């Protein structure tokens, strides 16, 4: 009875990953990031994808 | 008296009305952040002893001469994003809003 | 004393794959260059990306458009992993409409003055209705580096329309390099050591060109090591008290108390400025109105004090 209107308004965000963030396995191995290393600072195989 | 939701808000400048229609809802898709209106609704207020510092006031602006307070939807401070749906809902009688 | 590689034998396994060969080196430069390389071949190499979008029909990127299959977050996600080659521009706007059945693939870009496509069989979306059109505008950029669409704050000096869609920059045409280190073939020195770089692309930098461009790199960062050596603001302050329009009793105090500045007068207390001579209780309160009239009230503390 009192209200005479109501409006709606839906937002989105797109959260990306950073260090805070908490990432698991399935196998009970949990942790929070530390640092986004660059692409040339992690360790590589022969084949240089690392 | 009843509240009515237009775009129109007193004391609130042209910079803050850019992401609102006539209707005085945020357009789809507009991308908010910080304390950006979302929807501009008026409260009214009470006034019948009529002074003439009032006439005054009434004179120089408005009609309304901002006598009506506005309390608006804002994005809540730390929330950002894009506008994704309005659903806007109208009781029985009162007439169709604009979208 | 030292040999100089050369870049011999380029060998080029396919568009995108590329194998660099420097015969000559020394016993230990070889994995020294080789690092130092693919360090600078996978951090910085100049490359074009594509950096917003704008289709017709669309408001945002999580809304969906009538005969596509694919939703517009998908089709920006597509997008992204398109490349391209501009010569002279960096500003570059490909214009897409096609209407029909079927994929629409990069190859149906209307063909620009110089904007190569490398891959035109890299298909960003499908069309299912016979009567659905998709037509679009892609806004590629020249960069160095990974940029996120949310970083860049510069470009919302002018407003943007409702519908431009921001995508990700990549701007990295390198995406893995490796080294290997063998025996030279030259039989009269003693013992010589020859480098291979194998590199797989986006198809956008010539192999030559790239390993031209982080040699160059290099030598510019190292050439500041070849020479070592090296062993009141707030404009109401600073302005003169002849702007307040005091009286004319207070004209000859304040030049007696060396007050020439509006700032240095703003840091006298109360208690003391009633000590100077033939200042005058009702003349302090003058002062004191004409300088709330500006918004300084009369007490406050600075750290410094300039001639100027």
């Amino acid at each position: 009875p009192g209200v005479l209107k109501i409006v709606k308004v839906y937002l989105a965000v797109k959260r990306r990953i950073q260090p805070g963030d908490k990432m698991a396995g399935r196998h009970g191995n949990k942790g929070v990031i530390s640092k986004i290393n660059p692409i040339e600072d992690m360790p590589y195989d022969e084949n240089g994808t690392p | 008296g009843p509240e009515e939701i237009t775009a129109d808000i007193p004391n609130v400048g042209e910079a803050a009305l850019s992401k609102l229609d006539e209707s005085g809802i945020v357009y789809i898709g507009a991308e908010v952040t910080g304390g950006d209106i979302l929807v501009g609704k008026v409260t009214p207020k009470g006034e019948t002893q009529l002074t003439p510092e009032e006439k005054l006031l009434r004179a120089i602006f408005g009609e309304k001469a901002s006598d009506v307070k506005d309390s608006s939807l804002r994005v809540p401070n730390g929330v950002s994003g894009t506008v994704i749906d309005v659903q806007v809902f109208t009781r029985d009688g009162v007439e169709k809003d604009k979208r | 004393e030292f040999l100089k590689p050369r870049l011999v034998d380029i060998e080029q396994v396919s568009s995108t794959h590329a194998k660099v060969t420097l015969e000559p080196l020394e016993r230990g430069f070889g994995h020294t260059l080789g690092n130092a390389l693919r360090r600078i071949l996978l951090s910085s190499m100049p490359g074009c990306a594509v950096t917003e979008v704008e289709i017709d029909g669309v408001l945002h990127e999580y809304s969906t458009k009538e005969g596509v299959q694919e939703d517009i977050l998908e089709i920006l996600l597509n997008l992204k992993g398109l490349a391209v080659r501009v010569q002279g521009k960096d500003e570059v706007i490909l214009t897409l409409n096609k209407s029909g059945i079927g994929p629409v693939t990069a190859a149906d870009i209307t063909h620009d003055g110089d904007v190569e496509i490398v891959k035109p069989q890299h298909v960003i979306c499908h069309l299912t209705d016979e009567n659905a059109s998709i037509s679009m505008r892609i806004k590629v950029q020249r960069g160095r580096g990974y940029v996120p669409a949310s970083t860049r704050i510069h470009s919302e000096e002018d407003e943007r329309p409702i519908g431009r869609l921001l995508v990700d920059a990549c701007y990295s045409p390198v995406e893995r390099i490796a080294y290997n280190v063998e025996a030279a073939r030259v039989e009269q020195r003693t013992d010589l050591d020859k480098l291979v770089i194998e590199m797989e692309t986006n198809g956008t930098i010539d192999p030559e060109e790239a390993i031209r461009r982080a040699a160059t790199i290099l030598a510019e960062q190292l050439e500041a090591f070849v020479d070592l050596r090296d062993v009141e603001f707030d404009p109401i302050l600073l302005r003169p008290v002849d702007d307040l329009e005091l009286t004319v009793r207070s004209a000859n105090c304040l030049k007696a108390e060396a007050i020439h500045y509006i700032g240095d007068l703003v840091q006298r207390t109360e208690v003391e400025l009633l000590k100077t001579p033939n200042l005058g209780k009702k003349s302090l309160t003058e002062i004191k109105d004409v300088l709330a009239s500006r918004g300084l009230s009369l007490g406050m503390r600075l750290e410094n004090w300039p001639p100027a």
